[PDB]
RNA sequence: UGCCUGGCGGCCGUAGCGCGGUGGUCCCACCUGACCCCAUGCCGAACUCAGAAGUGAAACGCCGUAGCGCCGAUGGUAGUGUGGGGUCUCCCCAUGCGAGAGUAGGGAACUGCCAGGCAU
RNA sequence: GCUCAACGGAUAAAAGGUACUCCGGGGAUAACAGGCUGAUACCGCCCAAGAGUUCAUAUCGACGGCGGUGUUUGGCACCUCGAUGUCGGCUCAUCACAUCCUGGGGCUGAAGUAGGUCCCAAGGGUAUGGCUGUUCGCCAUUUAAAGUGGUACGCGAGCUG
RNA sequence: UCCUCCUAAAGAGUAACGGAGGAGCACGAAGGUUGGCUAAUCCUGGUCGGACAUCAGGAGGUUAGUGCAAUGGCAUAAGCC
RNA sequence: GGUUCUCCCCGAAAGCUAUUUAGGUAGCGCCUCGUGAAUUCAUCUCCGGGGGUAGAGCACUGUUUCGGCAAGGGGGUCAACCCGACUUACCAACCCGAUGCAAACUGCGAAUACCGGAGAAUGUUAUCACGGGAGACACACGGCGGGUGCUAACGUCCGUCGUGAAGAGGGAAACAACCCAGACCGCCAGCUAAGGUCCCAAAGUCAUGGUUAAGUGGGAAACGAUGUGGGAAGGCCCAGACAGCCAGGAUGUUGGCUUAGAAGCAGCCAUCAUUUAAAGAAAGCGUAAUAGCUCACUGGUCGAGUCGGCCUGCGCGGAAGA
């Protein structure tokens, strides 16, 4: 269903986040459970298209990171103050 | 034309921390000048008439937060 | 025009309106008009926009004015010199940051909301945009 | 050496409130009465000085409760010291420092002296 | 023993006018001008409750907003106080077009004559007298009009006062 | 003339005919020591007694108080006998 | 106001305090010379401490919106005189749940700024004390955080740095405060920074892919419109997408109306119901009003591309002064 092909964040920081947002992407975090949190980089348009659907914040989502499928839920989302953009998205591991 | 009120002011008393902690002081040296007891006297520290903390023995000035109310205390380490 | 009933002090400094907004999402109604630029909205402008949207929707729902004019702006009388105190209070404005929601509503359909906010936005200097409430 | 109790401290908001019911062989509290020697600007409401008839009823203390108060990551955001810029009442980039609040989570305190009463 | 409060306190002991004025200075500091900004001034534009027999645009337009000129009233004191004569009137004109007429058109709640508004267009023209020193204005009579501005609010080494 | 807050840019200091308020005192106790004590507000019951006193219990913990204007403090109490 | 021969070295200020003082003066801050002095001072790294300003928030002091708990009032719809059935484009204490604002609000809280302790490297002791001599207390601009003003001024008041004052050269046409860069002298020597390489005027009419048709470049806003590329996302699809055009487009029914004749072009309400092969008491409309047309809704031909909302760069009009 709601599948997201993510990657691994190489560098973290304000400049890295700005570059990711300028490169038609955005950072995100997967935390919860006992495993260490994982920083991921998502494409903007494909996630923006799924964000319109109301099921995105209600049903489970599948994230493929280097071939390892993980079931996560859209815990919280940060959006641009005055633009249809996604700043940062949290994912509870479940 | 016109007139305006509240043109008065007062001279600053030059309060604040003088030794800033971590310095070597002498007996009778004033550490902090303040209106209220923001910093309380600790070890080898006396309280003045105007709540001024003066060291009674040469040593090191140390800032710590002790007490049930998390109040700041000035301590003189006589090393 | 709306203004605070009383204040601790009559005059305030000019200040600077820099930063980002605080309330950037609709939490009361379903549709919202939010400022995209930067400026200072006045009580007269807010009242004019409220009247315009109310008469456009025929009060077929509810209206929320998120912002509130609370900053007193003073101007000196004409033909006077400089100094001699601060000028008397003239009006009241509300500092506006980009992304802040200005007006909120619900009940009305999407077409009616967008046709009412379209004419209510022309009464404000700051450019605005139309948004709909989402699930978080 | 392990049980709980008392006194003095460290640590003073994961160390504090609400709910459930236990503790007395010890220690504490409740309590008896009181001319003393002391006391109430009226009364043993408080200090006390003579004690153990009873009770753990209020306290005090102990065990669990996630209803609260709190501690609070990673990531993200706001801010900025330097240099370089734009459309300059404000913003962009290269750099380090990176908050507050809110999530995930943690949680029904640890600990040092003697002083006894307990099984050993 | 001093509200020496003008409070680091001239002496125990102190108010004004000068257009009859004079001296040394300042554009460090004003008034007329020039420069800078445009609150105010003029003009243009944006959305639309309506007026308009129904009908928002033929004409207007509340509640609000965004702009242009420097164009009145305003702010600064940047050139000038070892001198830049400012009001008004006569003669002499230029330039701008936000055009009074003439010229060419659109819409009209434009039947015709005659009107309202808007665009282009500066080639030319655009009063005479009473009142007060006038600018402004009132009135009387004509014209197509007796249009708005800048030119040190033009011009006194061109004239009066 | 002096003091309190902000402008005053997280040491000190820092201007305007800036925004806001006070001071030209009182006290032989309103000081020293010792001992003891802890409100503002609200709820319930009660003879006048009442939106209000003097009482008894409870909610709350400094939201009271500082001889004074403001700031900083005060429970060991700087608050009250 | 003026102050007359030369060279070398160093080299500021227009700030604080007081002043019948504000354009003067005195002390200090700043400068020069001489004598002494300590790893004295400065940069960088590590360590300790104070913050309470940005930012953030509403635990406190003020302000403010919508909800529930509520006492309920004010024109009642209805009686039309009623208790008022009841909510009447209204207001409404605490208590809770959210949403904002504050220089004189902080349960929290940075960077930088400042002090001290330790360490290498560098700097002509650049640091401090005293004595001789001054000068000076009219600063301006730009960057940064601000008061005041209109977040207007080549306006004014504060704090830091740079510049000029006290400074030549190159660049922006000229243009002290912008940028690069610090002029011992002489050179028919090379390199580079700001800034450019079509000619004035010196060096790419250089190379690789795109945008611009406005000369945008080479002034400006709200707003407005199939200019033009890009990015996704939509819906209509040979079960034939959209516009031609061939045609239909009805009755009870001149619908209660209101009258003007009203039958859609004066009206509140109606677009109820036969066939709906299809079929709006009809949106335009001449008009005293119909009596007429077209379109809405469809099927007759086609035959592959369409329909309108966002993130984007350039461009267009708003744009009129002597
Ligand atoms: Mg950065
Ligand atoms: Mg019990
Ligand atoms: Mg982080
Ligand atoms: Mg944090
Ligand atoms: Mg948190
Ligand atoms: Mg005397
Ligand atoms: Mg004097
Ligand atoms: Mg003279
Ligand atoms: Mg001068
Ligand atoms: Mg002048
Ligand atoms: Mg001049
Ligand atoms: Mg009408
Ligand atoms: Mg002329
Ligand atoms: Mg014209
Ligand atoms: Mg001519
Ligand atoms: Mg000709
Ligand atoms: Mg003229
Ligand atoms: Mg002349
Ligand atoms: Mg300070
Ligand atoms: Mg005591
Ligand atoms: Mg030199
Ligand atoms: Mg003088
Ligand atoms: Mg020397
Ligand atoms: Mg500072
Ligand atoms: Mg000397
Ligand atoms: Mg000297
Ligand atoms: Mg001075
Ligand atoms: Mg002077
Ligand atoms: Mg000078
Ligand atoms: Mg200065
Ligand atoms: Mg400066
Ligand atoms: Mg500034
Ligand atoms: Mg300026
Ligand atoms: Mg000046
Ligand atoms: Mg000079
Ligand atoms: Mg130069
Ligand atoms: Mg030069
Ligand atoms: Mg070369
Ligand atoms: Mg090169
Ligand atoms: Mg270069
Ligand atoms: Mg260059
Ligand atoms: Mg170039
Ligand atoms: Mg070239
Ligand atoms: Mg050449
Ligand atoms: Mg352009
Ligand atoms: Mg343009």
């Amino acid at each position: 269903m709601f599948t997201i092909n993510a990657e691994v964040r190489k560098e973290q920081g304000k400049g890295a986040s700005r570059r990711l947002r300028a490169a038609n992407k955005f950072p995100a975090i997967i935390y919860g459970g006992k495993e260490a949190p994982l920083a991921i980089e998502l494409d903007h348009d494909k996630v923006m298209n799924m964000q319109a659907k109301a099921e995105f914040y209600s049903e489970v989502l599948t994230i493929v990171v280097d071939g390892k499928e993980i079931k996560v839920k859209a815990q919280d989302v940060q959006r641009h103050p005055y633009k249809p953009k996604l700043q940062h998205i949290d994912f509870v591991r479940a | 034309g016109g007139s305006t009120r509240n043109g008065r002011d007062s001279e600053a008393k030059r309060l604040g921390v003088k030794r800033f902690g971590g310095e070597s002081v002498l007996a009778g040296s004033i550490i902090v000048r303040q209106r209220g007891t923001k910093f309380h006297a600790g070890a080898n520290v006396g309280c003045g008439r105007d709540h001024t903390l003066f060291a009674k023995a040469d040593g090191k000035v140390k800032f710590e937060v002790k007490g049930p109310k998390n109040r700041k205390f000035i301590s003189i380490e006589a090393e | 025009m709306l203004q605070p009933k009383r204040t601790k002090f009559r005059k305030m400094h000019k200040g600077r309106n820099r930063g980002l907004a605080q309330g950037t999402d609709v939490s009361f109604g379903s549709f919202g008009l939010k400022a995209v630029g930067r400026g200072r909205l006045t009580a007269r402008q807010i009242e004019a926009a409220r009247r315009a949207m109310t008469r456009a929707v025929k009060r077929q729902g509810k209206i929320w004015i998120r912002v509130f004019p609370d900053k007193p702006i003073t101007e000196k009388p004409l033909a006077v010199r400089m100094g001699k105190g601060k000028g008397n209070v003239e009006y009241w404005v509300a500092l506006i940051q980009p992304g802040k929601v200005l007006y909120e509503m619900d009940g009305v359909p999407e077409e009616l909301a967008r046709e009412a906010f379209k004419l209510a936005a022309a009464k404000l200097p700051i450019k605005t945009t139309f948004v709909t409430k989402t699930v978080m």
